[PDB]
């Protein structure tokens, strides 16, 4: 009906998308042999969205798997739910890209996005009524930054007419894991912002914060912290595949977040989220999860929005429930914080309400908004570059691959554009 | 006392920094004190 | 659950998957979530009046009688009262008692003569095609 | 599935490999015989159809005293009979000796049973070579074989593991002479060389693991250790993989500029594991610490570049990042202004393996890091001041005038290094 | 309370003799 | 449906307030794991005020527990009824106050105020009609009367229109258990006048000496002497969460009983206080709890009011009882005792009567005393607080973390300045 | 997760602390070995294996009271890197302990200091264990208390020290050592507990019935004391005491911070249980003249502040009564300007006694902590004995020949000078 194409690039864009097919089968009720077994039917009507359907009832996700280094893979194929990927949509090289962005574009992932490609255009001819792609990666690398700017510049120059939603997983200062990646960073937003309609900005800062202070758990490791984005991933489209009474698909999410063509940052969010030990004092109403989807400790990306003022806000609801307590409280937290968004816009939040929610909770909303506190994400990246290209330091490696020195001076130039059109419109 | 101690027992040996003397432990090397001043004693 | 011999106190420790505490070292009361009394009405000693003069010793200052007029039925836990496999009340809360320590068992079978302790328990590749060699 | 080549040359490289290569096939189970009694063991073994495993090492002196120490010795039934290429006279401690005549009798079949091994792996990473400076194999062989080398494999990494001569004790007169001869041909055809002291290990033998008078065998089981340490990744699973580029492009930053460091931690013996907690904050804080480092040189005077950490074990991402912040809020530790990230994190599951009868305890978590630091330039800078007294008299030359190589290159090394110290300097001031 | 289409291969194939009715 | 918040910082208003929480409950029958069983619904239609609902049908409290030191709220989780509590609202400090206001209002406590009042503020738009503010604490310590200065403070400057119930305990004159109590309350008496609507004091040798003359108890410990507090603390708003013939809720009280800025000091009581050998032979009437009320005796500070004068008298009846009897009774002590009534105000006296009697009594009252008396227990801490200050003993603490010899001059003079009304108004 | 880390310094802190942390193995059921068959934090850290591990540092110049630990009974209890050892000793001497072989092992000595320090999560305090009279019971401490107090700026400082007896004393440089510690502890100790031998001796002898004591007997006695007033920390009670408060309400001045120890009921097993040993008179027998354990006279003097911290089956009312008790007697003089001078602590847990020692079983106990003006005439017996010393120049060249100049002599005597006309001026009325 709506068919979403899911793009994995990368180790981080591998995990989190090898979680990610794991929570919507489990939401689906689909065993990782490949049938179904589940108890209502709601769940079977719209099932071509994110699964395809293969002889003997037989279902297989609709996934394409890409890295140079094939260390990644052999893990995904171990995991709990890798019977079910497709080999032929395992397309891989030999060697890795070795957090370099010129050996990831333009040397070692130059040839093998032919074979990507025709992986990509053979599973979009075999949708009935293609809706739009869906890519995760991660920035701070060498093959996802590399490839998946690529593959998104050549599928957009391709398929026009349709949407990008990326979730990417932006690097942070104190958790820095490279030394390089402000380089692949500035040199990433350049073809990301170009080219896509949404792009989700993801931290590990916050991630580990809020598992620390919200969750309450004292060793929160990588098959937990997929699992928090792996929430927003299955509940930012909940209502493509499921009733409600007021549905929302991913365009009418662009239609009503993006207002100009160059502000489409965002950040997610998700909040029934509670520990283990307090789960018996809380009572969960609609009151209580609005109060925590807004404030500064639940975002998913190490920025403060309040040294800034939103634009921007969309809600996804989920569960029988009442519609004035939403539209009371969507009213009620924008005239309580009026100095939080900005006065030339009114009605700056979205809501839309679905009937199905997750396995063994009550009600789930998800949070996703632009803010011009992204300020903050970009003027470290910034610094970083500026104090880093002063010295022509780690650039032998990048001149060495074909690439000019100029496209840094483009890099940063693009970037400071962007942060003036925000600075500007607050 | 570990001089008198029977050889089988574990404890026949002593922590490492023991400026007391133990025999026949200037001509070994290549290993750490404690096994070091077991083997002495032995 | 210890139970300490000197006093005939019980506290309890937790085992998360720790210790924390979850209880007190007190005396556990046995009949019924009890009601907390109006005060005065748990003194150990029963008294008739104090000394009428009014220079006297304070702990001293006090004549006891011979009738002990309104007792409260209060019931504690002790080691006869709790044994293997009894439900306890704790405040509120049923508890089994399903295993203990040696120590325990050579005090039970040394003083009540108990000699048996049993422990209750608590608890693929595709088919083939003909196109090639298998 | 990826496969790395390794080359051993000299006595030290080959005293290396000896407690290098039993590591492996105690950790991977397999038996001195060859034999297992799924392709973790690839990167570093190959198959054969009878079922023995061979590894993937070359095993060059040009004395034949220590190859038939192993040749007779344990591991006879392990190694290629022709891995293990045999000399009749040694350099005996000359650079033109082991660089122009004797080295050219032997080199087309050193290079013949290279490109035979570099034939059977399908994926190649690079090279990773183990010699000595102050050996004159060690130091003429792979001379003429880093430069016989980047002539054939161009693109891959080569990334070296050298014995880094100490600033008072030592073994030759004249290695003052071979080092600088050795080092002329690496800042163009290296790219990254690891270099561990040999006093700097007596001292952490010394102090940690209590051995009072240690010899090679304890030596060089911790160098065959942090070899293990660095190529865990490729064997094992675990959070986050490392390649051979990934660690290489997040250190060195130049082309003149590749100069790192190595420490490993925790490093004691048996009985102090059970008094101490071994946690993720202090095995991380105890490689800070200069007194653990494997090199001779202060890093307080010295000048950080670029760390990367190796975690191995059972470790946690969110210990390490508060361990890498708490790092990074002392001031006995300084950064440069240019490079504001100078950390890459690496995690690996398996906890290290001890061989039966060795000198370290069990570990459950354990941490190498690789660290870039100027400080080296301590350490030229009387490596040099020890050339020039001794040169100016002109003493111990006519070897060398008499096996082939001119006195004028003499010249040419000081001037490289001198300007090498400059482009320390240059890297190490700020705006 | 206090006092207490199946297949997308089989709905775009194998209708010869079924209708969308029969299916 | 009218909402009270619940503070308890210090190690005695903790203490105080686990007590509290453990009386409520079984007064309104919530089992320690939270759960409801009682026998009558009347309990149950006014539950909210004190508790909020969890889903399963578990009752939560609505109360905030701060300490700078993690060894009391170990204790407070380890209590007969310490489930009920919040894991949320358990914030706290590491390094302990010792004894010192700085340390608690300045130097340590200035790091905690910005947690405590989030987690204060958040049950305050959970709740829908705010009403006031219970916080328990001690006088003489260095985290109760520096921190509980320190809330109020801070409640008080963005919620203008409420009420404050602060329930201090007084420091005592014999049963002194710190140096350095004199300037404990000195320095938070200075926030205590200005920012608090009522203020009940209790002290710990009226406590004892009740304990050894009415209820003539061998050992009276900790647990006891806890409960005599307890039982007036949940008397005094019996009206908000039972119906009754004359309702008085707390600004009704407030009205009646402060007819100047600065006179809100007050003496609590307890009625129905027997001994347990005379269980049987006492007649439990009106006259014989009123005797009971006005006794010199049962007052819970150390003040003698025969050395004073009565400013405004509240008398809250639980049970069932007629009206006549009541008034009667209730004008005949103003006329025998009518020099130590005030003449410039006449009908001295408020009634308060409900209809139900805590459990286990067939009736009981609760006695609220506005008295120059007090005056007395202000002038003992004055005096006290002179000698210290003369020789500067004790002193450099305070001025080594940001404290002055100025501010210590300002809180005497305020002191003298409160004291000064009551003798004023005497004659 | 409050945690104190301990320093034993000298002979005299070595001994002691051998009784000291037998008797916290025995309070808490720890194995000599370390093992078992929540109030562990504060004095032992549990590794993964479950071993306990202690938190003190055994450090001395001198090898043989070390190697007796090393080799005696407790040598799987302690760290092989926490017993630090020298070559020479001080040789009671303070010029050799302090800046001629106390600087080769003290910056190990700070960094294992620092590595306990970093694993604790919540520090409280120090305690320092060392004697006055000797070299490095005077040269260590000195060296290490100033590097530690610029380390940590305002974690308090504890100390313990063993006075030198008017009377009786073993070394002959005793009035030197014990001069020339004071200008370290004036600015740098924030309390520090003071105790003789020769008042132990007589304690021994009248109710423990001991004819001839040893410091076998001393040091059980003295860890007793040390573990009473730490009860607080580990164990609960009615009203808990941290290391902040019996500090803060006990030094008024930055100079007065001179303490008395003082504990009860000290008695044998056979008269112990033909006694009555409730409240009302453990608590007079500390004021007893011939009870107080450092040798002084307190009738002489006025009390300045007192601590009373009661553990076992103690009513909080059998406190009150009692301190009401004390203040209508007359010999107990009080300061004017200190109306109050009294401070309680109640806990939970009663004594316990070593297997094979001598104090009885007793349900409860207190140990007071007295700061009182009569150690004025102990330090004037003791300033009196340096100026014989000084006036003839005797045993002064062994100072100077290690490289230390005369004019500390002088400082540090009128540096006494200043001590002891501060009690003078406290002491009047106003
Ligand atoms: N760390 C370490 N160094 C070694 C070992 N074996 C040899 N060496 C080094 O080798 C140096 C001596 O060089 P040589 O004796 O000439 O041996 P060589 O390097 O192979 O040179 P040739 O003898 O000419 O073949 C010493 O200074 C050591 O540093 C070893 O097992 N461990
Ligand atoms: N209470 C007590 N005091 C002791 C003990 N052992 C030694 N002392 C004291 O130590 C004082 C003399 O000091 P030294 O014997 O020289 O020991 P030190 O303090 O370590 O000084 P040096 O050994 O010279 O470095 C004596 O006056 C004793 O009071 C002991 O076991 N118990
Ligand atoms: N939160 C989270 N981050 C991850 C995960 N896997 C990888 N990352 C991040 O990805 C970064 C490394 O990216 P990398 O694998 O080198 O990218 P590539 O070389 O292009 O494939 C690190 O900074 C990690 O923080 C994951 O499962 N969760
Ligand atoms: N009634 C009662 N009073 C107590 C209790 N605990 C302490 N106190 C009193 O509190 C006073 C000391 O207060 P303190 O604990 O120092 O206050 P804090 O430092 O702020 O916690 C003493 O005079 C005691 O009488 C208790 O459990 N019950
Ligand atoms: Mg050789
Ligand atoms: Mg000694």
């Amino acid at each position: 009906m709506r068919e979403i194409v899911h793009l994995q690039a990368g180790q981080c864009g591998n995990q989190i998308g090898a979680k990610f097919w794991e929570v919507i089968s489990d939401e689906h009720g689909i065993d990782p042999t490949g049938t179904y077994h589940g108890d209502s039917d709601l769940q079977l009507e719209r099932i071509n969205v994110y699964y395809n359907e293969a002889t003997g009832g037989k279902y297989v996700p609709r996934a394409v798997l890409v890295d140079l280094e094939p260390g990644t893979m052999d893990s995904v194929r171990s995991g709990p739910f890798g019977q079910i990927f497709r080999p032929d949509n395992f397309v891989f090289g030999q060697s890795g890209a070795g957090n370099n962005w010129a050996k990831g574009h333009y040397t070692e992932g130059a040839e093998l996005v032919d074979s990507v490609l025709d992986v990509v255009r053979k599973e979009a001819e075999s949708c009935d009524c293609l809706q739009g792609f869906q890519l995760t990666h991660s920035l701070g690398g060498g093959t996802g930054s590399g490839m998946g700017t690529l593959l998104i510049s050549k599928i957009r120059e391709e398929y026009p007419d349709r949407i990008m939603n990326t979730f990417s997983v932006v690097p942070s200062p104190k958790v820095s894991d490279t030394v390089v990646e402000p380089y692949n960073a500035t040199l990433s937003v350049h073809q990301l912002v170009e080219n896509t309609d949404e792009t989700y900005c993801i931290d590990n800062e916050a991630l580990y914060d809020i598992c620390f202070r919200t969750l309450k758990l004292t060793t929160p490791t990588y098959g937990d912290l997929n699992h928090l984005v792996s929430a927003t991933m299955s509940g930012v489209t909940t209502c493509l595949r499921f009733p409600g009474q007021l549905n929302a698909d991913l365009r009418k999410l662009a239609v009503n977040m993006v207002p100009f063509p160059r502000l489409h940052f965002f950040m997610p969010g998700f909040a029934p989220l509670t520990s283990r030990g307090s789960q018996q004092y809380r009572a969960l109403t609609v009151p209580e999860l609005t109060q925590q989807m807004f404030d500064a400790k639940n975002m998913m990306a190490a920025c403060d929005p309040r040294h800034g003022r939103y634009l921007t806000v969309a809600a996804v609801f989920r569960g029988r429930m009442s519609m004035k307590e939403v539209d009371e409280q969507m009213l009620n937290v924008q005239n309580k914080n009026s100095s939080y968004f900005v006065e030339w816009i009114p009605n700056n939040v979205k809501t839309a309400v679905c009937d199905i929610p997750p396995r063994g909770l009550k009600m789930s909303a998800t949070f996703i908004g632009n803010s011009t506190a992204i300020q903050e994400l970009f003027k470290r990246i910034s610094e970083q570059f500026t104090a880093m290209f002063r010295r022509k330091a780690f650039l032998h490696w990048y001149t060495g691959e074909g690439m000019d020195e100029m496209e840094f001076t483009e890099a940063e130039s693009n970037m400071n554009d962007l942060v003036s059109e925000y600075q500007q419109y607050q | 006392s570990p001089y008198s101690m029977d050889d089988r027992d574990p404890r026949k040996f002593f922590m490492s920094g023991f400026t007391g003397y133990v025999p026949c432990a200037r001509f070994l090397f290549g290993s750490s004190f404690p096994v070091l001043t077991n083997q002495a004693l032995q | 659950l210890h139970y300490f011999l000197c006093d005939d106190t019980i506290e309890i420790k937790e085992l998360l998957p720790a210790l924390k505490m979850f209880l007190r070292r007190s005396k556990l009361p046995k009949n019924c979530p009890p009601r907390v009394y109006q005060p005065g009405q748990i003194t150990d000693r029963a008294v008739l009046n104090s000394y009428g003069d009014f220079i006297k010793n304070q702990a001293d200052g006090y004549l006891f009688d011979r009738y002990k007029l309104g007792k409260v039925d209060q019931e504690f836990y002790k080691d006869s009262d709790l044994s293997l496999g009894v439900t306890i009340n704790v405040w509120g809360r049923k508890v089994l008692l399903y295993d203990c320590d040696e120590f325990t068992k050579s005090y039970y079978k040394s003083k009540y003569g108990i000699e048996n302790f049993t422990s209750v328990s608590c608890k693929k590749f595709p088919p083939y095609n003909g196109f090639g060699s298998e | 599935m990826r496969e790395c080549i390794s080359i051993h040359v000299g006595q030290a490289g080959v005293q290396i490999g000896n407690a290098c290569w039993e590591l492996y096939c105690l950790e991977h189970g397999i038996q001195p015989d060859g034999q297992m009694p799924d392709d973790s063991f690839n990167t570093f073994f190959s198959e054969t159809g009878a079922g023995k495993h061979v590894p993937r090492a070359v095993f060059v002196d040009l004395e034949p005293t220590v190859i038939d120490e192993v040749r007779t010795g344990t591991y006879r039934q392990l190694f290629h009979p022709e891995q293990l290429i045999t000399g009749k006279e040694d350099a005996a401690n000359n650079y033109a000796r082991g660089h122009y005549t004797i080295g050219k009798e032997i080199i087309d079949l050193v290079l013949d049973r290279i490109r035979k091994l570099a034939d059977q792996c399908t994926g190649l990473q690079g090279f990773l070579v183990f010699h000595s400076f102050g050996g004159g194999t060690g130091s003429g062989f792979t001379s003429l074989l880093m430069e016989r080398l980047s002539v054939d494999y161009g693109k891959k990494s080569k990334l070296e593991f050298s014995i880094y001569p100490a600033p008072q004790v030592s073994t030759a007169v004249v290695e003052p002479y071979n080092s600088i001869l050795t080092t002329h041909t690496t800042l163009e055809h290296s790219d990254c060389a690891f270099m561990v002291d040999n006093e700097a290990i007596y001292d952490i033998c010394r102090r940690n693991l209590d051995i009072e008078r240690p010899t090679y065998t304890n030596l060089n089981r911790l160098i065959g250790q942090i070899v293990s340490s660095i190529t865990a990744s490729l064997r094992f699973d675990g959070a986050l993989n490392v390649d051979l580029t990934e660690f290489q492009t997040n250190l060195v930053p130049y082309p003149r500029i590749h100069f790192p460091l190595a420490t490993y931690a925790p490093v004691i013996s048996a009985e102090k594991a059970y008094h101490e907690q071994l946690s993720v904050a202090e095995i991380t804080n105890a490689c800070f610490e200069p007194a653990n480092q494997m090199v001779k040189c202060d890093p307080r005077h010295g000048k950080y570049m670029a760390c990367c950490l190796l975690y191995r074990g059972d470790v946690v991402p969110k210990d390490v990042n508060a361990a890498i912040a708490t790092i990074k809020t002392k001031r006995t530790i300084q950064f440069v202004d240019w490079c504001p990230t100078g950390f890459k994190v690496g995690i690996n599951y398996q906890p290290p393996t001890v061989v039966p009868g060795g000198d370290l305890a069990k570990v459950q978590r354990a941490v190498c890091m690789l660290s870039n630091t100027t400080a080296i330039a301590e350490a030229w800078a009387r490596l040099d001041h020890k050339f020039d007294l001794m040169y100016a008299k002109r003493a111990f030359v006519h070897w060398y005038v008499g096996e082939g190589m001119e006195e004028g290159e003499f010249s040419e090394a000081r001037e490289d290094m001198a300007a090498l110290e400059k482009d320390y300097e240059e890297v190490g001031v700020d705006s | 309370e206090f006092g207490q289409g199946h297949t997308f291969g089989h709905l775009t194939h194998d209708a010869l003799g079924l209708s969308t009715f029969q299916k």
